[PDB]
């Protein structure tokens, strides 16, 4: 049961420093290499480098050389990716990888997405989105939840406390001024709206704001 | 161990300094065709100082 357990995803700001812990388990630690692979949030696996497990000697890819510290703690078998002078590029899911070496890397840190950026936690601005005549498709009147300008992700956007997942497409939260907008679309029959309450319920644990917005017609 | 490495006594560096030229000079070759010869040729007759 070899498992690479890393640190958790960590929100950071530029100019800072982050050290991602990776504890290795299920195997004699010294006997493999220990690799790091940057997976950029949208980009495929970009291999950060590796540190010697026995010697503790790091080596980095040309891009990863000089900003990054591969460090090990022998006894508890904890590999470390440390990123110094944090930069927005340092936001990504990072993976320690136990080397089977020339045979690649067998196993993987559960992932740590560092998030490096300035903003401060901000609540969502949530809009019950009332459809118009052009928004009624067949039986279904599509309804919407416009979540606006929150940091950080997530907001938990349900519909009538999640009783509607059915016509619900909650669309990915994306960046605005380092704040986030997800727009959730519940698709409900015109028989259920506005006859039944359809209320998008937006819970933002980071800003501790649970925002319930009921869509009523314009 | 004090500098960057978990092992003593050795290392490696690749020192790249961008070269540029402060001041450069040039040699040039003559084509014998482009050679001239300017021959002042005179004969002494009645003359003055000027």
């Amino acid at each position: 049961q070899v498992q690479l357990m890393e640190s958790g995803p960590e929100l950071k700001k530029p100019g800072e420093t982050v050290k991602i812990s990776c504890k290795a388990s299920g195997y004699t630690f010294t006997d493999y290499s220990m690799h790091w692979v940057k997976q950029a949030p949208g980009k495929g696996l970009k291999w950060m480098g590796w540190i010697n497990t026995g010697t503790g000697e790091p080596t980095f890819a040309a891009d990863f050389k000089g900003r990054f510290a591969f460090s090990l703690e022998t006894s508890a078998s904890t590999a470390y990716l440390q990123i110094n002078n944090l930069k927005n590029e340092d936001t990504a899911s990072y993976f320690c990888a136990r080397g089977v070496g020339l045979y690649g890397v067998d196993y993987w840190g559960q992932g740590t997405s560092v998030t490096v950026s300035s903003p401060k936690t901000t609540p969502p601005s949530v809009y019950p989105l009332a459809p118009v005549c052009g928004d009624t498709t067949g039986s279904m009147v599509t309804l919407g939840c416009l979540v606006k300008g929150y940091f950080p992700e997530p907001v938990t956007v349900t519909w009538n406390s999640g009783s509607l997942s059915s016509g619900v497409h909650t669309f990915p939260a994306v960046l605005q001024s380092d704040l986030y907008t997800l727009s959730s679309s519940v698709t409900v029959p015109s028989s259920t709206w506005p006859s039944e309450t359809v209320t998008c319920n937006v819970a933002h644990p980071a800003s501790s704001t649970k925002v319930d917005k009921k869509i009523v017609p314009r | 161990w004090g500098n960057g490495c978990g092992l003593f006594g050795k290392g490696s560096i690749d020192t790249c300094a961008k070269f540029s030229c402060t001041s450069k000079a040039i040699g040039r070759t003559i084509q014998p065709e482009n050679i001239k010869y300017e021959v002042g040729i005179f004969v002494h007759g009645t003359t003055t100082s000027e």
